[PDB]
């Protein structure tokens, strides 16, 4: 009876709810209720208590928690401070739950940047100005670890920017043993890499300058150690550092992943510069010495002669019970990543899945069963099916548990499992209403449904939402994929405009079967235009022949794409040839931009937010990833026929809008200050919006005056 | 197993020192030996280590350069011989025997004795 | 016909020429005509012969000039590099006349900030790297004066920032005696004072940072020292420290103006951080001693009761033949500005000039005569006139030599004089075509027209102008000054749209009968718009209650004019109440945002380019000549209460546009970076422009961009 | 009118002499007196001043606290002490008589002699 309008979309109206269980054992999980009350679930029993109250945490203005595995003392943590995306400084306070009060012996320093306990016990490990910490008992004195941390030079159980944006996907570089032994931590040297320095206005008489260390393509990397130390008696040899392996040691290299298998067996993965070839060791511990050996007989290559290694990053190995092999995904002989078994020599794997279809994640390995996803269901790119396999059995089995259980409502799975896999938790994302469920591990029959959402669909029920489809076209030899969003009430009788919605970055996808109601969904249903997205060459999960097919040629195959879906959708008949518009953010914005100025007079306005002008503007790892050294003997030629300020002339009769932020740490502004350069030296007209100290994501009131700007923008253009 | 320790005492900086450790009970000239010094309110801190035939012999980082070991299985003694003392130094040493005999091996936490307190002060 | 194009405007197509002689003698001057030959002219003989000829500036590519006044070294200025708004450095090679070959023996280090001769004799004195270095002849080692100059820290013989663009508007602080006898420079102490940090782009990998001393309000200013040395025996007791006052030297104080009189009199000007006391004194040279003294009967006090002192600087005196008086020009009993004659002590000053009209600048004066400028002809207060007064004549006389030389035409006159006033010349600017002649010097008959402007004449008949006028509104006991541009062909019948350009700068004047074609009048000649500019209080040239009731508050009563004249504007009959927009340039920024937020609702749409958005974030001097210190005791309310960002609320119902460039040194970004986040945080809607590596000037292409956006802002706000 | 110093001479470094100056021709015990110096190839620098009474003297920032002065208009005499040698006052040294003998008045460039050398190296 009513369409959407742009409050619905900005103040969060319809934004569902996900239920992710807080395990803490086989059997238990904890949970925060609406009132601000911890309450701890067991699952045979049905009980639930009460473990910390909500005057105990209004006492400190707490606003996280964390339970220590002897369910004696708790830790509070208020104070919040973000610094990155994954990295923030908080204080933290301790209540012991026997006596009701808290510790009053040695508190703990603030801000502190990282704090863990330790599996088995109630150990203490935190992170306090770039030094390592260690308390046997919160009423004790810390025993310090480290001593030559220091500021923005010297990183000690905490990434530095690259590793934390690029390599790690975390805040923390610090493990804990499986049983509490040892405690493995990570020196990062970053005294020689050069520094990116912009300005902060904040609120005082004078702006501030920020400095971060940040390696452009081809510059100085960071020097990484990996250190293992023993937290019983941690003064009877100090720290020991972990050879490394020859070959990987001639050159550069990177640290890709650490991973515990036992007490006594470690295993990392390195990486060298040159990003196609990756190396897997394992580490063992003598006694004798009380040392760390690494053999070359448990070295293990792994190469890629038509591309980079991997994905976007390097997959996690899981071990499996008998700590001695393990199970990886990566290319097979056609060109499929698959899931591959490794015990003795990598000349040996055999292969469990194998099909034109892929293997995304490894959720869970047990001593019979092993969880995983894929897409497999129908031949349809862009779903997630959870999927369990038998080991060790006499018959070998495979079943999709996830596959029928809510077909015309949920196609996108995630999973969270518990230990022992006694129990486990199932998320779903779309394309229906999102719904959380608990399931077993044995029969896998569902038994609490965690979250329904049934207030956002009974909202919902006034509210006319547009059609979405998922389809395919074939051109010549290429399979493109694109879902559309039509209007309400559409007829094939008329002519509508058409927006296109494009990232194209590299092991992206864009067209995935999710439930989401955002700006486009707006602009379908109250200004009756038709969107579409568009995936094709150098995205993933098709097959590693799609993939690498823009390997040191970024910027091209893309833009072709793009023109090629345009004109197959005018080809049909009911879109308008003089009111097509393309937008994009974040490699987004790079495309739009290189799309608008192609010549072929087929748009007609352009959107880009953060774009990337140059590449060699960008972060070292993600840059030579994808396009190789910026060197005249390796790639220079590309590095220049490949910016947009090389496309100046083509803006003239289009229409194109430039947004960026002053104060992002990952995008900088010099890449807009660059192509509003260009622009302006070529004569050519275009709009132009920054924001103040905001950061990449541009939150709070900004994105309200974003989206509203762009709307004001595309109703304009199509007016 | 049996261990006395002997030697050290007070001392003026800039000065030398000599200690010696016994052992009974077990069967020696097959093991190896280490030094392992006990800071007051620290921990045990490994110091030094000699082979079993004593042809080879590894000394700490805070005490290369400057400390020596020597040993004698014909009266099963072990001897530690420390030169150009500084005002760190001070703890009480003990003498420790490892469980492998094939080569040098530091003992984790092997039997202990009484200790012998050294301290060095202007 | 045809009106004028925009392309006429970005481009110089009508620009006219003016004619300034380097005079060397009271008989000769130097010009350089269009073959790049530097020609002499006599006029008593009249004979012209080439003095320097292309071969030899083509042989260094030498773009500038200098020529001793024994004419016999000259020396050849390239590689010109600009820093600031008047600050350069260059390269220099000297060149002999007598043997036709350049000077070899000791060349001048490359490069050079300052250079500059003798008045009598060729003996050089030049600023390399902070430092002051005096050659006898050009070819023998120079002898070095000053030792502690420092990079940023402390400057010799030119000032810094604030001095450059606040104090001085010069790029040189060292001054020859008048036989060329001693050297007075000036030492800038830079040491306490914050720095302001900016990025700058470039064409390179990282971003650099530039670092300025800066002072903002109520901040640690400069410490300046003036030493005097001489130049025959420059080592005997080295150089000596002229005393400063008792009075001044009591806490800060500034430096503003030295002048010669004699070879052993020199005469320092100082100002108080608090501005409204100022003190001239005299300081003689004692042989006895080799010494400077300041005596006390020779100091002369000037204060302001109502405000500050002098206007936008402090009048510069000139001494008379006898060089024991001298004249100022300073305010009146009744608050006119008027010329005094001061002989012995301040209270005694003589009035020879008395009237509501005011003196604007005095340019010579010699032992019978007498030059300066007034408004004193049929009172407007937008023309510029030269008089001529008598001194020491039986009979007083006094006049107007430029009234009716060519009225209709020229109604503005800058002169330019030479030695002992024998010859000058005289710059007409308009309303009517620039013109240029230099006149007899007794009787002040013509002799040669200089210039005149028949190209741009000839080239002007095949374009319609629009049509000029200068008027007057009285509105509640004020009198404001309005000039009108109106369209070619146009009817009282009609309705047409009004564009108001607004500058509102204290000690300023918007209203002048000066010639000029741009923006405006391409608006009016083409786009059929009126345009208009409005002065009232708050300006210079009319009077002292005018001048200063704008004093400790800035802000208010502009923007009260600017409405008041739109109304009467509106009341008139002819003007579209539904289309008035305004605009401005760094002060025009500001009372634009002020009275396009005021909630009168008469503007549409407004146009802001480099603004201040608040007065705490500008340089000291300017800031607290006008408002006072921002501490709690004297004016920190005012200081909170007069922001833009304090008016986000009263944008919501206007169209607005904001401009700024990244790396202006004057007026910083963050002046811009606070108002779209003050807007953004007021969810109020805007549109915004950056130019990236841009000065406050925004030269080059980015001049024609920026026309270009707004001539199609107006354009889409009046449609 | 006639000047004539001597003394000094080739001194090692933190050595310690004294130079002597006696004029004519003029009238004596009425005018003020300086001591000035001329660097091999620099320009002449003015070393000290001394009043005609003998009462008030003054000294450069560079012989400040080691150079002494001293006249005795009995035999017309003007001594100079130069006291805590450094290797920088290598020069020749000349004695200036002043115009005014109402004050101290440091002469510019009148009276001149023949002036005496100093060298201080080692
Ligand atoms: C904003 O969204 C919330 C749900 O997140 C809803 O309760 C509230 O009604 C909405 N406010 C308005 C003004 O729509
Ligand atoms: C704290 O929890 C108790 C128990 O549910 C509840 O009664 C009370 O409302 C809560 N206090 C709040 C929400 O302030
Ligand atoms: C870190 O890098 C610096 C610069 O190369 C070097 O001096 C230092 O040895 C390295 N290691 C540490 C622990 O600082
Ligand atoms: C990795 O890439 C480099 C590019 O320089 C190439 O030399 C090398 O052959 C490749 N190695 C493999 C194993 O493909
Ligand atoms: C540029 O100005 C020149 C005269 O200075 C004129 O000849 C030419 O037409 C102008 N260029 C354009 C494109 O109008
Ligand atoms: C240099 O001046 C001479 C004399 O007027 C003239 O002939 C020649 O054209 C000029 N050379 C240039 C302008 O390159
Ligand atoms: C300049 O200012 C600094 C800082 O107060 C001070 O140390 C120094 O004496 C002043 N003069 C010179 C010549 O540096
Ligand atoms: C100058 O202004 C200051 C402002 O604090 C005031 O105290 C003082 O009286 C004024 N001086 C004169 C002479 O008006």
């Amino acid at each position: 009876m009513r369409a959407l309008t742009l409050k619905d979309i900005l103040n969060g109206t319809f934004s569902y709810k996900t239920f992710f269980p807080n395990w803490i054992s086989g059997q238990e999980y904890l949970h925060q209720s609406a009132d601000n009350n911890i309450v701890l679930y067991n699952i045979e029993t049905g009980q639930s208590y009460t473990i910390l109250s909500n005057r105990t945490m209004k006492s400190v203005n707490a606003s996280n928690y964390g339970l220590s595995p002897d369910r004696q003392f708790v830790y509070l943590e208020s104070d919040y401070s973000k610094l990155w995306r994954y990295s923030y400084t908080a204080t933290y306070y301790i209540y012991d739950l026997s006596n009701g009060e808290f510790v009053r012996g040695n508190e703990l320093p603030r801000p502190i940047q990282y704090l863990c306990w330790s599996p088995v016990g109630s150990k203490l490990a935190y992170v306090y100005q770039n030094n390592i910490y260690l308390k046997q008992r919160p009423g004790d004195p810390p025993f310090q670890i480290t001593f030559n941390g220091r500021e923005n030079k010297i990183f000690n159980g905490i990434p530095d920017w690259v590793y934390e944006e690029e390599m790690l996907a975390t805040k923390y570089a610090l493990w804990w043993s499986p049983n509490g032994k040892f405690l493995a931590y990570a020196e990062f040297n970053d005294t020689d890499i050069p520094v990116i320095a912009y300005s902060y206005y904040g609120d005082e008489q004078y702006p501030r300058t920020i400095n971060i260390p940040y390696p452009k393509a081809g510059a100085k990397n960071p020097v990484v150690r990996i250190f293992i130390i023993d937290t019983t008696y941690p003064a009877y040899v100090g720290p020991q550092e972990v050879p490394v392996p020859a070959m990987i040691a001639s050159s550069d290299y990177y640290f890709s992943w650490l991973t515990w298998v036992t007490d006594e067996r470690v295993c990392l993965q390195w990486l060298k510069r040159v990003q196609n070839v990756s190396v897997l060791s394992i580490c063992d511990f003598r006694e004798d010495w009380q040392t760390w050996d690494c053999p070359k007989t448990q070295e293990h290559i792994e190469e890629s002669r038509t591309g980079w290694a991997g994905g976007f990053f390097v997959s996690t190995p899981v071990f499996s019970y008998d700590a001695i092999s393990y199970y990886k995904i990566f290319s097979d002989k056609d060109g499929y990543k698959h899931i591959h078994y490794i015990k003795d020599t990598v000349e040996n794997a055999i292969q469990i899945t194998s099909g034109k279809w892929e293997a995304i994640n490894i959720f869970r390995v047990t001593q019979d069963s092993l969880f995983y996803s894929s897409n497999e269901f129908e031949e349809y790119p862009g779903r997630r099916n959870i999927y369990r396999i038998s080991i060790g059995s006499y018959p070998p089995s495979k079943k999709c548990v996830t596959c029928h259980l809510r077909k015309e409502r949920c196609q996108y799975y995630t999973a969270s499992f518990s230990d022992y896999a006694k129990y486990y938790a199932l998320v779903c994302y779309g394309p229906g209403i999102p719904i959380s469920t608990l399931h077993d591990g044995r029969t896998d029959q569902e038994i609490k449904i965690l979250e329904e959402n049934k207030e956002l669909e009974n909202a919902l029920k006034n509210i006319q939402l547009p059609k979405e489809e998922i389809k395919k076209l074939e051109v010549d030899e290429i399979t493109l994929w694109y879902k559309m969003i039509l209007p309400p009430q559409f007829d094939r009788s008329k002519k509508y405009p058409l927006l296109i919605q494009v990232y194209g970055g590299p092991c992206s996808q864009s067209v995935r079967s999710v439930f989401a109601v955002n700006w486009i969904s707006y602009l379908a249903s109250k200004e009756g235009m038709v969107i579409a997205l568009v995936d094709g060459r150098g995205t993933a999960f098709q097959g590693d022949k799609l993939l690498y097919a823009v390997y040191r040629k970024l910027g091209v195959y893309e833009v072709e794409d793009q023109i090629t879906a345009v004109r197959k959708f005018i080809e049909m008949g009911f879109i308008d040839e003089k009111r097509i518009a393309i937008w994009g953010w974040s490699y987004g914005g790079y495309v739009s931009s290189l799309a608008l100025a192609s010549g072929t007079g087929l748009f007609k306005c352009g959107i880009a937010v953060a774009p990337v002008s140059s590449w060699e503007y960008y972060a070292s790892v993600y840059t030579e990833r994808f396009m190789g050294l910026p060197t005249k003997d390796d790639n220079l030629e590309h590095y220049k026929n490949s910016t947009v300020m090389a496309r100046a002339e083509y803006f003239r009769n289009v229409d194109y809008l430039l947004i960026h932020g002053t104060a992002d740490d990952n995008v900088h502004f010099q890449n807009s200050a660059q192509i509003a350069k260009a622009l302006v030296n070529a004569q050519v007209d275009f709009q132009a919006m920054w924001y103040s100290d905001q950061n990449h994501g541009l939150s709070g009131l900004s994105t309200n005056h974003l989206y509203t700007h762009m709307t004001h923008f595309l109703k304009q253009c199509f007016s | 197993v049996q261990l006395v320790e002997s030697g050290g005492g007070l001392v003026q900086p800039g000065g030398s020192l000599r200690l010696s450790c016994a052992a009974s009970g077990f069967t020696f000239s097959s093991y190896a030996m280490s030094w392992v010094r006990q800071a007051p309110g620290k921990g045990l801190e490994w110091v030094s280590a000699i082979n079993s035939g004593g042809g080879s012999t590894s000394y700490a980082d805070s005490v290369k350069g400057r400390f020596t070991i020597s040993r004698d299985n014909a009266k099963n003694t072990l001897y530690l011989q420390m030169n150009s003392l500084k005002p760190e130094d001070t703890a009480v040493y003990y003498c420790a025997k490892a469980r492998t005999g094939w080569s040098l091996a530091v003992p984790s936490f092997g039997s202990w004795g009484q200790g012998t307190q050294v301290t060095v002060s202007s």
